[PDB]
């Protein structure tokens, strides 16, 4: 359960799990997450910006 | 005058003849839950979310279509109305797809908000869900018809406001579908308003897709300059 | 008088257009239809 | 069961707006007669009869026929699409020469409609959604054709064949594929819905006119 | 001895549909020889008030299945005209499983229906009559058209109908395979070239109906008995059956009986008497009877313990937690899978929903899936109460009564055969480990 450095995960096919729903950005108590998104070249819902300010983060 | 007297939770209300239960309720500052009712479209009465109990009446009535009678006491927060709302929301959510994270309507969805306010908090649906194929109606309105709740707001807007009779329903029962039945584009100077009137993410803006969420946008009230209408 | 025989047999020679031919024949017996004042609700 | 047919039309060479359909002059006279049955200003009430007449003339309903009906009645084509996709008696795909419809609802189910369905299946070698390779027979399942007393019953091209045994329906199929015209009705020796036990009711001769009439009339 | 306590054993001369089995000529000559079209001009000249009074005194209730008082319903059209035409609509859709009476009335006694149309239209001031018959009844509709042509030639309808000076037209409109189109507002939509989706009430058809005009929708049996009621008077019809359950009724008996048949009998005849008298009894004996659906698929079933003493009227069957419905008796013996039959009925309702409103459109399919699982036994006992609650939600929250007709059989099955469902679930759990 230990909370360490943040990471972004993939599906077993290598596809990004992130779907740019921006729930983490909304819930983030320190406003440490910055997200921008657009439809990918194949029409998928993916992020173009996903930043975590680790000096704003409270882990 | 010609006004009649009705009660909303025991409070006297003076309304014109032909006023519906929903309008009488909104005169005292309560908004009846609704999906299919739009005050600028014709009355449909299909979604059944607006069912409300009238005192001394065994059966609940549809507040959007029922004119209120003199002396009626509308009980908007009784057990009957709440259980009717919960049942209707259950039936609405039985086949709805788990698409909220990928739906653009998320955060400004009437289905979500009215589920949070008037529905239950869990599911007892143990079957498989239905899935329908998408319709291409142009490069402006994105179409994901699995999220459709069959309100028919879009059909009524196309018929009455835009003057275009290209939208309708095909099939019946659980298989009823909203579309054109043929590959056809709903291209009109007012075609983009079906995105707004649609309560759910079945119809969404294609240029706006995936870019933002409603809670992070800042609202600036301004005036359009693309014509002389203002 | 006898109830032995079945007397509904004229329907065994009915064709695809029987109902509509009967409607065509009946069309001359009908009264002038009422009018709503316009040609269509979209007029 | 889930309906096999779809409710979205995709253009094909066999079925597309350029498919040739038109009404014969006799059919146009019939359409005129049908249209004169409704008040002026309400021409759209003729959508169902004219669509059914188009199906009866063509055998099925291509999208060209539906567009033609919409044009004749001055109705938007989407309303005709709604009508054609709502009512199950309309054929939006070609059907065989003899459309066999077997009722499997509970009143007919209790009288072994499964036997009739299986006998038809093994006589034709097709399923409940297929058409014979010679395009003569199409077999489907329907709901309560309105002859529950005469169960089990089958409808073939607006003709009723009831009180059926597997051998009876097979014989009907043989004489259908032989070009003959089978007599519609029960096959158990009873003419109609009367009891087979010997006509327990309506035995006395019917009373003459004015027999029970009250005074002052 | 007034105030009869035993009902049934109706005589032939008291019967109305004297050609139910098509044993006589259905044409105009045979109907006239059988008493039809007899001084109907005098009936028309009596005025709408006299006909409405006779119907009210008769105590006739709607034979479509709801049992609404016919006189009160028809009196709603007794208003002065406001410029719109007035219409009578005869419901010949006949959608319930187990129901076959209207088909026989149309095919064998069409002139009775035509004369009833004329009498009812004069009573309600209707300009014309539209008879909406299901498209599966093609030969029946053609026979009706032939009878209408015979009436037109004889001057019985049309201009100066029967010499009474009242103009009346009779039209036949065919639907295309839709059970929902039997519901009056859905039927009105189907006539006007639209989808068979019911309308919300109010407004009632007496205010806004077909083409937006005042309209009355009446069943074929309700219409076809009015001329005989007016000829013999309200009192004669009233004597038969219990109080508020007056008159004669057509009964369809199908399922597990030796002689499935359609018969005419007095209203309050006990179900056991009717079954053992006209249907030849239950297959395998009366002790082999398991359950009976008395009024078509929309009414809940009742077990054997109830069928041996129940009367076939509205009030008695209401007291038995069911309904008279269309008087369509479906009999099931002890060899019948009671769960499978109700599942088939629920499948019928799932395939017949028009899909307009949420409760029917989704809940009926949900109950269909649940009952399909119940037939195999794949579910759990708490799902029985879950399904009961689902049915309650559907009932009374829908636009029309198709939701009621889908919910009620499930409620009856759960009420009367819960141990069967639990036993099947327990067997499935054992076999599948
Ligand atoms: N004969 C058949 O093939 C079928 C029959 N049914 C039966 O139909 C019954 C339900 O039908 P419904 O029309 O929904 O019943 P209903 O009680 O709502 O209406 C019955 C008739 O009385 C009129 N009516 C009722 N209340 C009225 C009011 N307050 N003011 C003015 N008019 C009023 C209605 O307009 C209608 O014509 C069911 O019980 C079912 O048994 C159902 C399916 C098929
Ligand atoms: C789903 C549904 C289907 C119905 N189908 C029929 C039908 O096929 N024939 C009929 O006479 N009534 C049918 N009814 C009941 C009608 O409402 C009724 O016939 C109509 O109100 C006529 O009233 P009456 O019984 O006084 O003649 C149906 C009702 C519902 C809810
Ligand atoms: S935006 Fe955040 S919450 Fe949403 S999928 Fe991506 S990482 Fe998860
Ligand atoms: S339409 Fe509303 S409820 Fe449905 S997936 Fe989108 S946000 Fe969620
Ligand atoms: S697309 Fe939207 S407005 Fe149209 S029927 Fe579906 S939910 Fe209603
Ligand atoms: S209950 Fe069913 S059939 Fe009746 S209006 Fe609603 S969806 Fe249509
Ligand atoms: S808001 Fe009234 S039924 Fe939809
Ligand atoms: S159950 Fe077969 S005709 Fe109705
Ligand atoms: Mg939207």
């Amino acid at each position: 359960r230990f909370r360490g450095e943040h990471a972004l995960r993939r599906y077993p096919s290598g596809e990004e799990r992130c779907i740019a729903c921006k729930l983490c950005e909304a819930v983030c108590p320190a406003q440490a997450i910055t997200i921008e998104a657009e439809p990918r070249a194949d029409g998928s819902r993916r992020t173009t910006r996903y930043d975590i300010d680790m000096t704003k983060c409270i882990y | 005058s010609n006004l009649i007297e009705v009660f909303v939770d025991g409070q006297s209300v003076m309304v014109e003849p032909g006023t519906t239960v929903l309008q009488a309720c909104e005169k005292v500052g309560m908004q009846i839950p609704r999906f299919c009712y739009h005050e600028r479209l014709s009355v449909a009465g299909n979604c059944r979310m607006c069912l409300v109990e009238i005192e001394k009446a065994p059966k609940v009535v549809a507040a959007c279509a029922m004119p209120v009678m003199k002396g009626w006491n509308i009980l908007t927060n009784s057990e009957k109305s709440k259980k009717a709302r919960e049942g209707v929301m259950e039936f609405l959510l039985a086949n709805h797809p788990l698409d909220c994270p990928i739906c653009d309507q998320g955060g400004e969805c009437d289905l979500q908000d009215q589920s949070m306010m008037f529905g239950s908090d869990r599911s007892r649906f143990l079957e498989g869900k239905r899935a329908v194929e998408d319709k291409n109606i142009g490069p402006l309105v994105k179409t994901i018809m699995t999220r459709c709740i069959q309100c028919t707001r879009c059909i009524r807007f196309a018929s009455e406001i835009a003057g275009v009779d290209d939208l309708g329903t095909t099939g019946r029962g659980n298989d009823m579908q909203v579309g054109t039945y043929i590959e056809k584009m709903f291209m009109s100077e007012l075609s983009g308003n079906i995105i707004d009137i649609c309560p759910v993410g079945a119809l969404t803006s294609k240029p706006y897709a995936f870019t933002a969420r409603p809670w992070e946008t800042r609202k600036t009230e301004s005036i359009d300059v693309m014509d002389a209408v203002g | 008088f006898d109830n032995s025989t079945y007397r509904n047999l004229q329907h065994h020679e009915y064709s695809t257009y029987t109902f509509l031919d009967l409607n065509v024949e009946l069309s001359k017996f009908r009264m002038p239809q009422p009018s709503s004042g316009r040609q269509s609700p979209r007029h | 069961g889930a309906g096999g047919a779809l409710f979205v039309h995709r253009d094909t060479p066999e079925n597309n707006p350029d498919t040739p359909f038109d009404f014969t002059p006799e059919n146009y006279k019939r359409i005129e007669a049908i249209v004169k049955n409704y008040p002026e200003g309400h021409k759209a009430a003729a959508v169902l009869p004219v669509l059914d007449l188009a199906q009866r003339q063509n055998g099925w309903l291509p999208i060209s026929a539906m567009n033609k009906v919409a044009e004749i009645l001055q109705v938007p084509p989407m309303r005709v699409y709604e009508v054609a996709t709502f009512y199950t008696m309309y054929n939006r795909k070609p059907v065989g020469k003899y459309h066999i419809q077997v009722c499997t609802t509970t009143p007919c189910m209790l009288r072994n409609s499964d036997s009739i369905l299986e006998a038809i299946q093994k006589k034709l070698g097709i399923k409940v959604g297929e058409t014979t390779p010679d395009k003569l027979f199409t077999l489907i399942e329907v709901e309560c054709l309105g002859a529950c007393v005469n169960a089990p019953m089958v409808q073939i091209n607006d003709n009723y064949y009831e009180d059926l045994t597997p051998k009876d329906i097979e014989e009907i199929i043989d004489e259908l594929k032989a070009g003959k015209i089978p007599k519609p009705g029960p096959r158990s020796g009873r003419f109609s819905c009367e009891p087979a036990g010997g006509l327990t009711s309506l035995t006395e001769p019917p009373k003459g006119p004015g027999f029970g009439v009250q005074a002052g009339l | 001895a007034p105030k009869k306590t035993s009902f049934g054993s109706l005589k032939d001369e008291d019967r109305i549909f004297t050609n139910l089995y098509g044993r006589h000529d259905w044409r105009l000559k045979g109907a006239q020889s059988r008493g039809d079209w007899y001084k109907t001009k005098e009936i028309l000249l009596k005025g709408p008030d006299w006909i409405l009074g006779e119907v009210k005194t008769s105590g006739l209730r709607g034979r479509g299945g709801a049992g609404f008082p016919t006189g009160l319903k028809w009196s709603f059209m007794n208003k002065p005209s406001d410029g719109r035409p007035k219409y009578l609509v005869v419901n010949a859709d006949e959608g319930e499983p187990g129901t076959c009476k209207d088909r026989e009335i149309i095919r064998h006694d069409p002139h009775k229906l035509v004369e009833g149309c004329l009498v009812g239209g004069r009573a309600m001031g209707a300009r014309a009559a539209y008879i909406y018959i299901r498209g599966e009844f093609y030969n029946e509709a053609s026979n009706l058209q032939v009878a209408i042509r015979e009436a037109y030639e004889a001057g019985l309808i049309g201009k100066n109908a029967c010499g009474s000076g009242y103009d009346f037209d009779v039209f036949v409109v065919r639907g295309a395979g839709a059970y929902i189109c039997g519901e009056e507002t859905a039927l009105i939509e189907s006539i006007e070239g639209k989808q068979g989706k019911p309308r919300l009430k109010p407004p009632f058809p007496a205010d806004v109906g077909v083409f937006g005009c005042p309209t009355t929708v009446a069943n074929v049996e309700t219409v076809a008995v009015s001329p005989t009621i007016c000829r013999r008077g309200g009192a004669w019809f009233a004597s038969f059956g219990r109080e508020r359950n007056s008159g004669t009724k057509l009964f369809n008996i199908s399922g597990h009986v030796n002689h499935p048949c359609t018969v005419e009998e007095e209203m309050s005849v006990p179900l056991k008497e009717l079954i053992e008298k006209h249907a030849g009894g239950v297959i395998g004996g009366w002790d082999n009877l398991l359950a009976v659906i008395p009024g078509g698929s929309s009414t809940p079933l009742i077990p054997k313990s109830v069928c041996e003493t129940v009367l076939m009227d509205f009030d008695a069957l209401v007291q038995a937690q069911t309904g008279l419905g269309t008087a369509a008796v479906i009999v099931m013996d002890r060899s019948t899978d009671i769960v499978k039959a109700i599942a088939r009925l629920i499948e019928f309702y799932k395939h017949e929903s028009c899909g307009q409103c949420t409760p029917c459109r989704e809940g009926v399919d949900w109950m269909n899936k649940v009952m399909a699982r119940f037939v195999k036994g794949d579910a759990r006992p708490a799902e029985i109460d879950s399904l009961w609650e689902i049915s309650k939600q559907i009932e009374g929250h829908t636009i029309c009564a198709l939701g009621d007709g889908a919910a009620w059989p499930v409620q009856g099955l759960i009420r009367h055969f819960r141990p069967e469902l639990e036993e099947r679930m327990q067997q499935f759990a054992l076999q599948h480990q």
